[PDB]
């Protein structure tokens, strides 16, 4: 059934799954004609394909060509996600496949299960939470890599870097959704506090900063006061 | 002209003889049906008076025996039987007619309603879904499950109905994934009509024996066939015309047919949306679009 938060630690078990999230696989500005009628132009894309477990990202490029000549093209970008998807299953070996894709959104529910017919064992979901991962666009590195792409491309990422060295998954994952709300909510003060102390930084194989155990807290504790004023200056209070 | 000759009527019954119904009360003098049209399946149904519960029937058809009934205090309901001595059974059809203890099949000569319903149903293709075959008449009732329901008990007793499913290997085309699910004019027209049913007469006689037992029997099951069948054909863009015409008076005469106070239950809201007002055929079907609105305005 439907992941939410009462089945949440169901995350974190030894079962195989994976969050797939299409939010920016297709992507577009939208602008002025010289006749003053208004058209898209697509950017480049991605596919964000999450094991929360582990940290394991697969992150699929997709490049503005695969839209060339297309029509309906918010319909076939769940189409092409749930392709790539099941191409992403069908290139691991038997014992890393997942046992469950937990979709962030339902429309991805049909498109999906129709490309892992071959996968009946495989238990497709949705979910109740609202899941921040269209904010991670706003990771620098990622967003770098979709943009300069020239071609379709998967890239292997760790979105927890090192922490599961010292956290268990259950923190790990609450750390990233809380500074994925944060961007999401107001990405500017969000990067700032990650940035502001200058003499933390990003390893070069890393996708966040380098805080201790202590100046995660802080880092923590700010995202979550962020999130907290924002919500007053959206609704005064 | 044939006839259905009764034994006796031991218990209160509501006998129906297709879209034809009428009350027997308990050890009331009745024995049979006179002057069924020939040419056509027909069914004759029961509802027994103390236990609404299990309306039951048997399709037959008078070009291949001939038929009785006869109560069984055993079993606790109407049996229809064949009676292969012919001598004997018309000499009983001609006494219990000269006692006039028959009733008589009511047709209006204007009305083509029967013919409408069962233009593509034949006997021998009904043996094909309902498995008994020693006899030439074929029982349905209401709590009988189809062989798609059983997959998600007992095999003998089954509806052996074409197993639709629009999310299926079956459905769906390696490498055609959206294509297919979206346009479903691949399954209709190679995997159904030219691999499974042959032509479109197989297509319609099922789809229209699956509406008769969903009326008669209230048999979920193929309620659930009857809607999985119109929207095969009204989700694929490619349709042969005469098909799409012959559908569009199929569904009429079954609207028609309806009553008025079972649409609540035999009509899926989803299935007929999508098929009136969004699918591919949404400008197709005229007839049927039109007794829908007038008669159902509600449930659209
Ligand atoms: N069995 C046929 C149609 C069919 N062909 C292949 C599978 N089903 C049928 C037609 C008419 C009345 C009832 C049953």
């Amino acid at each position: 059934g439907a992941m939410n938060s009462s089945n949440y630690a169901e995350l974190f078990n030894n079962d195989i799954k994976l969050f797939v999230d299409d939010t920016n696989v297709y992507r577009v500005t939208v602008h002025k004609t010289f006749e003053g009628n208004v058209a898209t132009k697509a950017i480049n894309g991605c596919i964000f394909t999450l094991n929360p477990k582990t940290g394991h990202l697969f992150l699929k490029i997709i490049h503005t060509s695969v839209w060339a000549g297309q029509k309906r093209l918010s319909q076939l970008a769940k189409w092409k996600t749930a392709e790539e998807v099941s191409a992403l299953v069908r290139s691991l070996p038997k014992e890393e496949q997942p046992k469950q894709i937990i979709v962030t959104r339902k429309a991805m529910l049909d498109p999906l299960e129709v490309h892992m017919l071959d996968f009946p064992n495989i238990a497709i979901r949705p979910t109740e939470l609202r899941l921040p991962f269209s904010a991670a666009m706003s990771i620098d590195k990622l967003s770098d890599v979709v943009m300069k792409a020239t071609e379709p491309q998967m890239v292997l990422f760790n979105i927890y870097d090192d922490w599961l060295d010292r956290i268990s998954s259950y923190t790990a994952f609450s750390r990233l959704t809380l500074l994925l709300r944060a961007l999401k909510t107001n990405e500017e003060s969000a990067k700032m506090i990650l940035l502001s102390d200058p003499t933390i930084t990003i390893k070069s194989y890393h996708l966040w900063p380098s805080f201790t155990d202590e100046q995660w807290i802080t880092i923590e504790s700010q995202m979550r006061d962020l999130i907290l004023t924002e919500y007053g200056r959206k609704y005064n209070v | 002209m044939n006839t259905v000759p009764f034994t006796s009527a031991p218990i209160e019954v509501t006998i129906g003889i297709d879209q034809y119904s009428f009350n027997v009360k308990e050890n009331q003098p009745f024995h049979g049906i006179k002057d069924i049209p020939i040419g056509h399946v027909h069914v004759i149904h029961f509802q027994h008076a103390d236990n609404s519960s299990m309306r039951y029937g048997y399709w037959f058809d008078c070009r291949m025996g001939n038929f009785y009934i006869q109560y069984d205090p055993k079993d606790g309901l109407y049996k229809m039987m064949e009676e292969r001595d012919g001598a004997k059974f018309e000499n009983i059809v001609h006494n219990f007619k000269e006692r006039q203890m028959m009733v008589s099949y009511p047709k209006i000569d204007e009305d083509d309603t029967w013919y409408n319903l069962t233009e593509f149903v034949q006997m021998d293709k009904i043996r094909k879904i309902v498995r008994k075959d020693e006899n030439q008449f074929s029982y349905v009732d209401s709590s009988m499950t189809t062989v798609q329901e059983n997959e998600l008990s007992d095999p003998a007793h089954s509806l052996n109905y074409t197993v639709i499913n629009f999310k299926s290997r079956e459905a769906i085309r390696p490498g055609h994934e959206m294509e297919d699910f979206l346009d479903k004019s691949y399954y209709l027209n190679t995997v159904m009509l030219q691999g499974i049913f042959k032509n479109s007469s197989n297509y319609f006689g099922e789809l229209q024996f699956a509406f008769l037992n969903a009326m008669f029997f209230g048999n979920y099951g193929s309620s659930l066939q009857w809607h999985a069948m119109i929207e095969l054909i009204c989700s694929s863009a490619t349709v042969p015309k005469h098909m799409l015409d012959k559908l569009d008076e199929i569904l009429y005469y079954q609207i028609k047919t309806l009553p008025e106070q079972y649409s609540d239950i035999l009509l899926n809201e989803r299935v007929w949306n999508i098929c009136l007002y969004s699918s591919f055929q949404k400008n197709s079907l005229h007839n049927t679009e039109k007794i829908m609105e007038n008669k159902y305005p509600e449930l659209l």
